């Protein structure tokens, strides 16, 4: 069928030479290679963060401590304190 | 790339059609205006058979006359243009049905809107398929853990109970069957195929907008691969608003026939009964109450008469319908919900006051009721809830004796502070199911009076704080309630040693 | 090239009937002309009736009309010209220019019938269109390409109102405003046209923020039941175009309703529930979702409403609200108390007045406000009965503060600047929310109630109730 | 195993019942079982955590 | 992933206004003509299949 063939062989091919041979794009007067390879391959990290989400930023949890490690000057102040709060109780 | 050209190139090798494509149905169109069409010709038509325009837009042939047939669009008129030529596809309309059909969005037709390709159909089956007899049913024994509280509480669901959701506009309908469907998540990813149960949501006559954040939300918790989402927007022709429920309970009948478990969800059957009077009055027929014609008692019933529990003879499939009845200021005696009401098997009502109220959900327990629902419900919660309509019931009627700020007896002001605690109690946000092993101990608490002496305000941090008080502690017993579904008397005083536990907080 | 001629056959009113040549038909929702001696009269196919002859409704009026005319036919739906071109022009339904300033030199035309955008092209989550209002982006705020049901009836400065929306959305986001008259007062057209050339939105020399489709009441219901889309379309351009957030201001949609449900009527279908068209939701359905979001931008709507008779069970309005995500009523009581705007605060809801939506701040703000406001209104019976000796500090405290609030809800006006001289203030919404939020803690209770009148922020806030401090020594 | 520290834990409670007025004992109790409600569900809602290279 | 459909979508409508411009390619033919004796030869291998 001269109408299938002609009309599926200008389907593949006027598409040929953008996607199978890189020659650009005859007819497209903007180009499609510095768009979506070049410039918004970037693009979801242009959508997101660059350099610490999509780096990830595998970071080291800051470090908490104990109190201090002074169990003298508030720990009898403690007691000194319960006493007062038994006199409550 | 290229590969879906190469797709689109394989199907323009079925475009084989054409070296066959000798259609017994071709005939021009007489006249097309006001919704419809006369088309001369076409002398082996069927009735209600599918036919397609030449502009694209297919049609069903409704009405057949020695002369002509009428046939109704599928879509604008604008499209169609006389003196035209129509052929038939040779089918009676019948719709795709498949496992493939689960994530996707599609029209009343199958075809797909989401953008994602083809679907993936398990075969075509017919709109207007007879709802089955009374012979191939067995009476609702498994529950529908609907993650709600006072939903699971009061009205129990069984696997094919047809139950009414009735309110207003902006009352919270919709968040209702949204957080059953996402209750579903548990048994979803689960593994038991009678555990699980499939959810299809019917929009129809909505905001594209609507849909589009609903389809978003349940990609959000992940609800998409077990949904199924017909769209039927505003935009769209009333015929396809009128076709479409049919086409998903064709598509609930395929997972019924198969012998799993679904669940359709039609929201609103009110714009259905908007388009199908459209339809009838662009019909030249006569109206009945409220301009509506007379058979629209009969769409709504043969739509919700294919949905029910099989027996076991048939594999013990089920479909269970949720339909939304939008009304006009909570009026129950308009026409079309009173029709409902008479075909389902119970009714969900919301009161727009509780919701202006931000009692959400805005359950009116007085009005809402299940009939076979005591029969399906959660064992666990049968035992801990028979107590529990009666008291809101009680409390109901001191509810309104309480107004006028006369001082009472200690057993109906007690009645009164439980009942407060028991209606401040069943509030729950959005997107926050329950279940049941969750929804037991707030229960126990709130029977035993141990809320009493909880401020009112405290209820809702002292519901997450109990609740993951047991997580944390009596997890154990959390999944007692899991297994078994069911109290014994251990679990029972286990239960009242680990609330009274935290009652003492 | 080729002329489809037509004749006429039927002249019945506004229903035009056309017996064509053979195999020249044109489709249904397309645009006649027929040379009058008083211009060119415009007809929309809308029913094939068979025998080559079709039934259009007119356009405008079908005086002196003889049967057996040549009708021409335009093959596409109604073109109305879009681009800059088009703002600051007063159109009609044709998609002439009927200000007088000579012809639209647009380079593009558009059908008036165009498809609402798909599924997918749907924007899956509203934000919030950023007016510039305190009270609109603090009570109810608006969609971005949303759904507005302005309430309110004249002489509340309604048109004061838009205009300061228009001034806003220009200063704001820089998206441009459509404005449709349908069934509009000639008369109050024009002084809302002469308003907003002296408001400054409409520059006759300079830009112009704005375009005009005025549908007056004098047309036939085929007009007015299109005067709508022709805005929709301009509207469309300048989203699908430009990319903008532009906003289309519609008066009224119950004319419109009426006008649909005459065109329905004159067209001889049976009529449906309350005297409405049978296709009154396909005819709202075909309105609402070619408003939206897309990915290139969004049409936000405003749109007044009117309540018939003061029902809400009518079906008109019962239709309309199935799609307003957000009310904003105009109440005389707010403007009785020398209020700009004139904002009730209780009746303006929105759908996305919800915590995944604003933010949990900003919900929780809006809240606290909503609850103080709602007890004060309980309390303003023993107000005036009893006085304060009933306040507790729980409650005075309360009642002082929506006092605050209450001063502090009201706003300059960019343009009532001729009106009042205190130039109008953009203000932003994170400004808004910590103002309403300082307030609501208390951090200015020591102001004066005064100090809050007319005011931009918390920044004028701190200003003015300087300058008052030094005005009182 | 920690169901039997919270049961110690309210038999704390109402014997603390004994003792009205603790300041931070039953604040002690509260960061408690603050942080374990948080671990539980930090638990939970933990994945494998890691990108799936066969599938994902 | 989310890009990556975006590309794939983007491709899609790019290869849709390349669709019209098939069909302008398609429409200056003798095509038009040749195309003729393919219906003439197409519809003789139909209705010499019954
Ligand atoms: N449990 C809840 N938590 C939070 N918000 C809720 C809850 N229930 C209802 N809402 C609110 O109620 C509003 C209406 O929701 P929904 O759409 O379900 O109501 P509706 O009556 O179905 O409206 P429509 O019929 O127009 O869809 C939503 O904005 C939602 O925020």
């Amino acid at each position: 069928q001269d109408l299938y063939l002609r009309e599926l062989k200008d389907t593949k091919l006027a598409p040929s030479t953008l996607q199978d041979a890189e020659g650009n794009v005859k007819p497209w007067n903007p180009p499609q290679k510095p768009n979506l390879p070049e410039l918004e391959l970037q693009g979801p990290e242009a959508l997101k963060a660059y350099t610490e989400q999509n780096v990830e930023t595998a970071h080291v949890a800051k470090e908490s401590e104990e109190g201090e490690s002074e169990p003298i000057e508030e720990d009898w102040l403690v007691l000194d304190d319960a006493e007062e709060t038994k006199e409550s109780h | 790339k290229a590969q879906p050209t190469e797709v689109s190139s394989i199907l323009e090798e079925r475009i084989g059609v054409s070296d066959e494509a000798n259609l017994n149905e071709t005939g021009r169109v007489l006249a097309v205006g006001d919704g419809i069409a006369r088309v001369f010709g076409l002398n082996n038509i069927q009735a209600e058979e599918l036919v397609e325009f030449s502009s694209g837009v297919k049609g069903m042939a409704l009405n057949l006359e020695p002369g002509q047939v009428g046939i109704v669009l599928f879509g604008s008129d604008r499209l169609v243009k006389e003196g035209e030529l129509v052929k038939r596809t040779g089918n009676i309309v019948d719709v795709p049905v498949g496992p493939g059909l689960l994530g996707r969005v599609v029209d009343a037709l199958g075809n797909p809107i989401d953008g994602k390709g083809p679907i993936d159909a398990a075969g075509r089956s017919r709109a207007q398929v007879k709802a089955p007899g009374i012979l191939p049913r067995r009476s609702v024994h498994e529950p529908v853990q609907t993650g709600l509280k006072a939903v699971d509480a009061l009205v129990p669901i069984g696997r094919g109970q047809r139950e009414l959701i009735i309110g207003d506009r902006q009352t919270g309908k919709t968040a209702v069957a949204l957080d059953t469907i996402l209750n579903q998540k548990r048994w979803n990813n689960g593994s038991d195929e009678s555990k699980k149960l499939y959810c299809v949501y019917v929009a129809v006559g909505q905001k594209r907008s609507t849909v589009a954040q609903l389809v978003q939300t349940l990609e959000q918790h992940d609800a998409m691969k077990y949904s199924i989402i017909v769209a039927a927007t505003a935009s769209e022709a009333a015929p396809l608003q009128y076709l479409a429920p049919f086409t998903a309970a064709s598509i609930g009948e395929w997972f019924r026939d198969n012998g799993k478990h679904a669940l359709i969800v039609y929201d609103d059957l009110s714009k259905q009964a908007v388009a199908y009077r459209q339809l009838s009055l662009l019909l030249r027929r006569p109206p009945g109450r409220e301009a509506y014609p007379g058979d629209v008692f009969y769409l709504h019933s043969r739509l919700l008469e294919r949905a029910a529990k099989l027996s076991e003879k048939e594999g013990s499939g089920s479909l269970t319908a949720l339909p939304v009845i939008e009304t006009q200021g909570g009026d129950v005696s308009a026409y079309i919900p009173t029709n409902v009401i008479s075909i389902t098997d119970g009714q969900i009502f919301l009161e727009a006051e509780l919701f202006y109220k931000g009692i959400r959900p805005a359950i009116n327990v007085g009005l809402s009721v299940s009939r076979v629902g005591s029969a399906a419900q959660v064992k666990a919660l049968k035992q801990v809830a028979g107590s529990l309509k009666l008291f809101l019931a009680q409390y109901r009627e001191v509810a309104a004796f309480a107004q006028f700020g006369s001082d009472l007896d200690a057993s109906t002001k007690q009645t009164l502070v439980r009942g407060e605690r028991l209606t401040q109690l069943l509030k729950q946000n959005q997107y926050s199911p329950l279940a049941t092993e969750e929804q037991v101990p707030l229960i126990y608490a709130g029977v035993n009076g141990h809320l009493d002496g909880i401020e009112l305000s405290r209820i809702g941090e002292f519901e997450s704080s109990f609740l993951s008080y047991l997580k944390s502690n009596h997890n154990e017993l959390l999944t007692e309630i899991r297994e078994k579904g069911e109290l014994s008397k251990e679990l029972l005083a286990s239960l009242k040693s680990a609330t009274e536990s935290f009652v003492a907080t | 090239s080729t002329p489809i001629t037509g004749k006429v056959t039927a002249v019945i009113g506004a229903i035009v009937d056309v017996h064509f040549e053979q195999s020249e038909l044109p489709a249904i929702l397309n645009a006649l002309e027929i040379k009058t001696p008083q211009g060119k009269l415009v007809l929309e196919v809308a029913q094939h009736l068979g025998e080559n002859t079709v039934r259009t409704i007119a356009m405008d009026g079908t005086e002196g009309l003889v049967r057996g005319e040549k009708v021409l036919d335009t093959g596409g739906p109604i073109s109305v010209p879009v681009g800059r071109e088009t703002l600051g022009r007063i159109i009609n339904v044709i998609g002439e220019p009927i200000d007088e300033r000579g012809p639209i030199k647009s380079k593009l035309r558009k059908p008036i019938h165009a498809d609402p955008p798909s599924f997918a092209e749907q924007s899956t989550s509203a934000e919030i269109l950023e007016t510039g209002i305190k009270v609109v982006d603090l009570l109810a705020p608006y969609a971005r390409g949303g759904k507005i049901g302005l309430f309110g009836g004249a002489g509340v400065g309604k048109t004061v109102f838009i205009q300061e929306l228009i001034n806003n959305i220009a200063k704001a986001h820089g998206g441009f405003s459509v404005f449709t008259g349908v069934g509009e007062r000639t008369r109050e057209g024009n002084d809302l046209y002469r308003e907003m050339k002296e408001t400054g939105v409409i520059n006759l020399e300079g830009e112009s923020k704005v375009a005009l489709v005025f549908g007056q009441m004098n047309e036939p219901p085929g007009a007015r039941a299109r005067v709508a889309l022709t805005g929709l379309t301009i509207a469309e351009y300048f989203r699908d175009e430009e990319g903008q957030d532009v906003l289309l201001f519609i008066d009224n949609i119950f004319r419109f309703t009426q006008a649909g449900s005459e065109v329905s009527a004159l067209l001889g279908r049976i009529p449906s529930a309350v005297g409405y068209q049978p296709t009154l939701a396909t005819d709202m359905g075909l309105l609402q979702e070619r408003i939206t979001t897309t990915k290139k931008g969004s049409v936000t709507s405003v749109q007044a409403v009117y309540v018939p008779a003061d029902d809400l069970t009518d079906p008109a309005p019962a239709t309309t609200f199935a799609h307003l995500d957000a009310t904003t009523v105009l109440s005389r009581g707010i403007s009785e108390l020398g209020i700009y705007p004139a904002v009730d605060p209780l009746d303006s809801k929105s759908r996305l007045l919800d915590a995944a939506v604003v933010g949990q701040e900003h919900y929780d703000v809006a809240s606290k406000v909503q609850e103080t406001l709602q007890t004060y209104k309980s309390l303003q019976d023993i107000i005036a009965i009893l006085g304060m000796d009933e306040l507790s500090e729980q409650d005075k405290l309360t009642v002082e503060r929506a006092r605050k609030i209450q001063r502090f809800l009201s706003q300059p006006f960019a343009v009532a600047e001729v009106f009042t001289g205190i130039p109008g203030k953009l203000v932003r919404l994170k400004d808004t929310v910590a103002s309403f939020k300082a307030v609501l803690e208390g951090k200015y209770d020591n102001i004066p109630e005064h100090a809050f009148y007319m005011v931009g922020g918390i920044e004028d806030v701190v200003a003015k109730a300087e300058k008052l401090a030094a005005e009182a020594n | 195993a920690k169901s039997a520290a919270n049961k110690l834990d309210w038999a704390k409670v109402i014997s603390s019942l004994r003792i009205t007025g603790s300041t931070a004992t039953q604040l002690s109790s509260f960061k408690k079982r603050n942080d374990e409600a948080r671990r539980q569900l930090l638990e939970l809602q933990s994945q494998p955590t890691e990108v799936d290279f066969s599938h994902y | 992933v989310r890009y990556e459909a975006s590309l794939r979508q983007l491709e899609q409508r790019q290869l849709a206004k390349s669709v019209i411009s098939r069909v302008q390619s398609e429409l200056g033919n003798p095509k038009f003509q040749e195309k003729v004796l393919q219906q003439s030869i197409s519809e003789i291998e139909q209705l010499l299949s019954k």
